[PDB]
């Protein structure tokens, strides 16, 4: 389609000279297989037609030479084809990765992390496998045809018109079928993918499908997918049923017209009898090329849907960019100044945050508290420009956050998000990640601070106990204490905890926070939590509900002043 | 695997039994299309041999006979041309006789015009009979899934039953139309095209069938010498896809902390290390076609030379070597596909017995027509003693009572058997040695369709199918107007976060931008169960990923201010369970202690020391 071609002509552009070599070796390797029946015609005419027995062996020698040349440039063609087809695909997933890693949190979350993974490896692969196979196994159909025309023009240029009337009518009657087949075939593929979706959703929720007694509603929702799939797969196979019969009928009618219009010349003394043995093989090789080239065009529609995903990624332009002349203070020593900040996803009815306006001092700790989906994690991501404000301002020390180099900001902030992630390797590699040159008496110090030193010292390999890919070999309370620890080997100015203490009991939560505001007593801490016990000793607590700030104060002066806060602390029996 | 091959084969092959007319008219209609592509070159060689007879038979002196011409040729020192003339039905003086050429070519044309009709009609009748046994196979798998007990789905592996109804039914189709279409005809065009060229020359068909061994040996030498290249390219793309998976999943931790360059340079390594290892495996896997066509052209140089050395001696005719060359390209054409059209039939009949074992596994227990009636609703267990696997009790001598207008609240550790108790109330599993009565009638003598609909549950894990939020909520009661769906969407507090979505109530659950949280999928699931107006409502920790204050409002408005609804609330945060009349405290299968909040609190039991773990 439009995006499969604009992608294929951009990323296979540096290998034009590896393609001009495959396209000159396929020509030689096809003209050398169209030349074996010519030397066979020479055997039939200078050999058989004479006595001349030696002329058959001393001309089958010329034929072994040609059949060796035909293979020394058919592996040389796949050698360069498999190099161009991997350079394309190297350069394509390099581009997809380099573009994805410029996205923001919103733009990366819009695609996902798995739909964004199977869009750079096994989705670049379906176009890599298209280039490979269209340069080594599909250009032979248009090369065998044109080369057969030139061979039929070399030998007996008078009966060559049969191959100028049979190749057009074969690439036209086979273009008609494919032009009517491509739509009914690309609809069948979005309809196989739907019936499977139905089965996946029925097997995943076979328990709630029954809790509601929806097996009548189901299997009427599946009987429409099954029957529609069969209706689109049965008309896609009535066009695919004309492909072989029509092409073989064209070749066979051309073959039976060959002997008539060629015997009319052989009687007239203007054609040798061996020139039929040659033309028949020209036709029967053009046939074998066209058949196996049209029987593997099913990869163009499946790799033009694949190239739509890659183009959708590559056409996404980021919106959060490091400004032109960013302000660069001597040291970002946190003082957060949310002024009238709102945030609304494009098209929504209600903004996530609306008219939020508060301020956390240089060496204090604020705590924002609210319900689910009330805008707490959206505020953390606004403080450190993972998201970008729409109608307000985020300031740190007095300078707008949109007016700072986004990389110096992140270097001053220690972030612990809700969806935390530990990277595979070593626990001393997951916290050699906030500092990158930490010693061991710093790693153990901050593992003590995060109350994580026990389960990492109680291990043979020391602070080298291997972590799985997602940090899955730990419990929640260990996985989110390593995440707090690697934010403590940074010594930031601004700590941003986003539900960082939810899988910890009140005891270890209080331990971690005591050890935190004892070694980082001069840093600005912002705690996002639904639990009130981790908010009791905050210097100020703000409550947000439906986006708006309902109340600001401390645990005591807000337990009476804010109805939502009192109702919130009453649901926990304080 | 594939514990049998005979029974599964004879059972799959008679799945093509309902329409045996279409299956018999595809086989005999393909036999008549093979007996013509074999007799076509042989008729066409007769036409090309009528030409050669008249061309090198009109230069001879007119008036002589075939014997005298051969004698004269021998006499004037032509040992080979005289043999040519001898093994050739000629007559000295006559021309081509285009009457015979015209009749032969008219037969060949009218018989090539029929073979392309018997193949079109075959491919059309083969597509009707295949896309008709699949619509009937894939449609009794569907009716099987709704008959199996829940003990079949959660005792299997994760993707096991999924990729047995969706990938094994795609391999049965690609094996039901591969072996009546591509390997029933490519065995006839190997037996017939071979018996036809044992009649032309048994010496030349020996130079052709000795490229089955040579072309099956080298397509087995290359694919075991490029085996250490598929295991340096599957584990070298599996490291790239593992780096990408963690640099995309921890993207706000790669982004923050500055490690964009350290993660982009590791990608530059893993990417120019899967290029080198994929080229090496895609070259050697690709030089198997240039190698099966070199051996195929060496058996063409051999035929063209020897059989052309054999026409010049008069042993065979020029028209029978043209036919034979047609057969050389028609014989070893279905010999560069035998690997595929046999491994597909192997793993198309292996994954055709999985499905048949799925279609033969025992169904559930043939329910009753009683149609449970619940007007008040008084649940009561009586010495329930369920166990999943024998010898390991999961519930032991349990007995509770509901009081129609109440809300009993089940708390306890993880593994106490709280969810299992809901699988017993919903009759997902059958109780062992004990009664379970809703409103008086044993639920074991009740149509499950009417029991499950007079109840309603929300489990801790949520199911949402591929659609909008509106559809996923209206799934609880489809015959409900837009207002009654938004009314249940408001009591479950999903109307709160749905106006902050770009297109609320139309935002697809399978195609959002991470817009729907994990606790918000639990709210959409609570709205789905309150839309059906259940009389018995069970909330099995379906409010565990949300605020503990949205939880106290949901299980206030839906459970405690509904005087006309009995409701179980299985909760982990037991601070929303207080002031909820009759807390039941379970442990290791049985109810240790019970009562209201104050009774159970001022008796110093397990509940007393559980209400004091979140408060020191
Ligand atoms: N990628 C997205 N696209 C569109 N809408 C989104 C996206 N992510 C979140 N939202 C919506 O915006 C709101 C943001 O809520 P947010 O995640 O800040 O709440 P929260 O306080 O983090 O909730 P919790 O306490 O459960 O963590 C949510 O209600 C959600 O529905
Ligand atoms: N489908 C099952 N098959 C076998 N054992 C199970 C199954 N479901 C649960 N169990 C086991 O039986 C016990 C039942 O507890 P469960 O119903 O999960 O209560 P809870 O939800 O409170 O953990 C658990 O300890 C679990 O290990
Ligand atoms: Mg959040
Ligand atoms: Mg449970």
């Amino acid at each position: 389609s439009n995006m499969l071609w604009a992608l294929l002509r951009q990323y296979v552009r540096p290998y034009r000279w590896l393609l001009a070599v495959v396209a000159v070796l396929q020509v030689i390797s096809n003209m050398a297989s169209l030349y074996l029946p010519t030397v066979n015609a020479a055997i039939i005419d200078d050999g058989v037609a004479k006595g001349d027995t030696a002329r058959i062996v001393e001309l089958g020698a010329v034929m072994l030479g040609v059949t060796a040349l035909q293979v020394v440039c058919a592996v040389g063609a796949v050698f360069f084809g498999a190099r161009a087809a991997t350079g394309f695909g190297h350069d394509l997933r390099a581009a997809v990765f380099t573009h994805v890693t410029t996205f923001s949190a919103e733009e990366a979350g819009r695609f996902g992390a798995a739909s964004l993974l199977t869009r750079t490896t096994n989705d670049v692969g379906h176009i890599q496998q298209l280039v490979q196979l269209t340069v080594t196994m599909l250009i032979t159909a248009p090369i065998m045809s044109i080369g057969g025309i030139f061979m039929a023009l070399h030998q007996d240029a008078g009966l060559s018109w049969l191959l100028l009337v049979s190749v057009p009518v074969l690439g036209l009657a086979n273009y008609w079928i494919i032009r009517h087949l491509m739509p009914v075939f690309t609809r069948m593929q979005s309809l196989i993918d739907g019936i499977n979706r139905v089965l996946r959703d029925q097997l995943s929720g076979i328990r709630v499908i029954r809790a509601f007694a929806r097996e009548p509603l189901e299997r009427v929702r599946f009987a429409e997918a099954n029957q529609t799939l069969s209706d689109s797969a049965l008309e896609a196979g009535r066009w695919q049923a004309l492909m072989l019969p029509v092409t073989t009928l064209v070749i066979n009618v051309s073959s039976v017209a060959l002997i008539w219009f060629g015997g009319l010349r052989i009687d007239a003394g203007q054609m040798q009898v061996g020139s039929l043995i040659a033309f028949l093989a020209y036709f029967m090789q053009i046939l074998m090329a066209v058949l196996m080239a049209t029987f593997m065009l099913v990869i163009f529609p499946r790799a033009a849907v694949c190239a739509d995903r890659i183009g959708e990624v590559l056409s996404t332009q980021t919106a959060i960019t490091n400004p032109a002349d960013p302000v660069r203070p001597a040291a970002i020593a946190g003082d957060i100044g949310v002024h009238d900040a709102t945030f609304c996803y494009p098209g929504a009815d209600r903004p996530v945050l609306q008219d939020v306006s508060f301020t956390v001092p240089r060496g204090t700790t604020t705590a924002v508290v609210g319900s689910t989906g009330s805008g707490k994690s959206t505020l953390i991501s606004l403080i450190c420009r993972l998201y970008d404000v729409t109608s307000g301002s985020l300031r740190i020390d007095g300078v707008d956050v949109r007016d700072l180099d986004i990389e110096q900001l992140w270097s001053a902030i220690g972030l612990v998000p809700q969806r935390g992630y530990l990277f595979s390797g070593t626990v001393a590699e997951n916290l050699r990640y906030g500092r990158a040159d930490a010693t061991d008496d710093e790693m153990w110090e901050a593992l003590r601070v995060a109350a994580a030193a026990d389960f990492v010292r109680a291990h043979p390999q020391g602070l080298d106990m291997p972590v799985a890919q997602g940090g899955i070999n730990f419990s929640g309370g260990q996985r989110q204490r390593l995440a707090i620890a690697r934010a403590v080997i940074r010594r930031p100015a601004i700590y941003l905890f986003d539900d960082a203490f939810s899988a910890l009991d009140v005891h270890t939560d209080a331990r971690v926070r005591d050890a935190l505001r004892e070694v980082a007593a001069d840093a600005t801490v912002v705690i996002v939590s639904q639990r009130i016990s981790t908010v009791i000793e905050a210097d100020q607590v703000v409550v947000i509900d439906d986006g708006r700030v309902v109340g600001i104060g401390t645990h005591d002066t807000l337990l009476a002043d804010c109805p939502i806060y009192a109702e919130f602390a009453e649901s926990q029996a304080l | 695997r594939t514990r049998d091959f005979k029974g599964s084969a004879i059972r799959l092959a008679r799945r093509l039994l309902p329409q045996r007319a279409l299956t018999l008219a595809v086989i005999l209609l393909g036999v008549g299309g093979i007996a013509i592509g074999v007799i076509g070159p042989r008729i066409l060689g007769h036409a090309t041999d009528l030409l050669f007879n008249g061309v090198i038979g009109r230069e001879l002196p007119a008036g002589l006979t075939k014997e005298q011409a051969v004698e004269a040729a021998r006499a004037r020192g032509d040992g080979t041309f005289a043999d040519l003339l001898s093994g050739m039905d000629i007559v000295p003086g006559q021309g081509v006789d285009f009457g015979a050429v015209g009749r032969t070519l008219a037969l060949a044309l009218g018989l090539y015009l029929v073979a392309a009709l018997l193949v079109w009609v075959q491919a059309r009748l083969l597509n009707v009979t295949v896309q008709r046994t699949m619509v009937a196979l894939r449609a009794e798998v569907q009716e099987k899934i709704h008959r199996l007990p829940l003990s079949y789905f959660d005792s299997r592996q994760r993707g096991e039953v999924l990729s047995r109804v969706t990938n094994d039914v795609d391999n049965i189709q690609n094996s039901v139309s591969m072996t009546i279409s591509q390997l029933l005809t490519s065995v006839l065009t190997v037996f017939a095209v071979l018996v036809m060229m044992l009649t032309i020359s048994p010496l030349l068909t020996l130079f052709t069938v000795v490229t089955v061994p040579a072309s099956l040996w080298v397509t087995r030498w290359i694919t075991r010498r490029s085996q250490p290249l598929f295991v340096a390219q599957w584990r070298n793309t599996g490291r790239l896809a593992a780096h990408l998976e963690e640099t995309y999943s921890g993207f706000t931790i790669v982004k923050t902390f500055g490690h964009r360059e350290a993660a982009a340079g590791k990608f530059a390594e893993l990417n120019s290390e899967t290029q080198q290892s994929s080229f090496g495996a895609q070259f050697f896997s690709g030089l198997v076609s240039p190698a099966t066509m070199f051996i195929g052209n060496l058996s063409y140089v051999a035929v063209a030379v020897v059989g052309g050395l054999q026409v010049a001696t008069g042993q065979i005719t020029l028209g029978s070597i043209q036919a034979f060359i047609q057969y050389v390209r028609q014989f070893n054409q279905p010999l560069t596909q035998v690997a595929g059209m046999y491994n597909t039939l192997q793993s198309g009949i292996a994954s055709a017995e999985r499905v048949f074992d799925l279609l033969d596994t025992e169904e559930e227990s043939a329910d009753s027509p009683r149609r449970a009636d619940v007007r008040t609703g008084r649940v009561e267990f009586e010495h329930v003693s369920f166990s999943y696997v024998p010898g390991t009790p999961v519930i032991e001598d349990l007995s509770l009572v509901a009081e129609p207008g109440s809300t009993v609240a089940i708390v306890g550790p993880t593994g106490a058997g709280k969810t299992t108790l809901v699988n017993l109330l919903m009759r997902f599993y059958d109780v062992d040695s004990g009664r379970i009565t809703i409103d008086g009638v044993d639920i074991a003598s009740v149509s499950r369709e009417s029991l499950r609909a007079s109840i309603g549950m929300v489990l801790q894990d949520t199911w949402l199918f591929a659609g909008t939020i509106y559809d996923n909520i209206a799934y609880g009661r489809p015959d409900a107007d837009e207002d009654e769906v938004i009314e249940a969407a408001t009591a479950a507090y999903v109307d709160r976060f749905v106006h902050t979505l770009p297109n609320g109530y139309d935002t697809r659950v399978d195609d959002d931008g991470g817009a729907i949280s994990a606790g918000e999928k639990q709210l959409i699931t609570i709205a789905r169960a309150v839309l059906a107006r259940p009389k018995l409502l069970v909330l099995d920790e379906a409010t565990s990923s949300v605020d503990t204050r949205t939880e106290l409002l949901i299980a206030h408005a839906m459970a405690e201010l509904r005087r006309d609804r009995t409701s179980f609330i299985i909760a982990h945060r037991l601070s929303t369970i207080r002031d909820a009349d009759l807390i039941l405290v379970m442990d290791s299968g049985r109810i240790i202690e019970r009562g209201t909040h104050e009774e159970l609190l001022a008796r110093h039991g397990r509940y007393w020391e559980m209400t004091r773990v979140h408060l020191g």
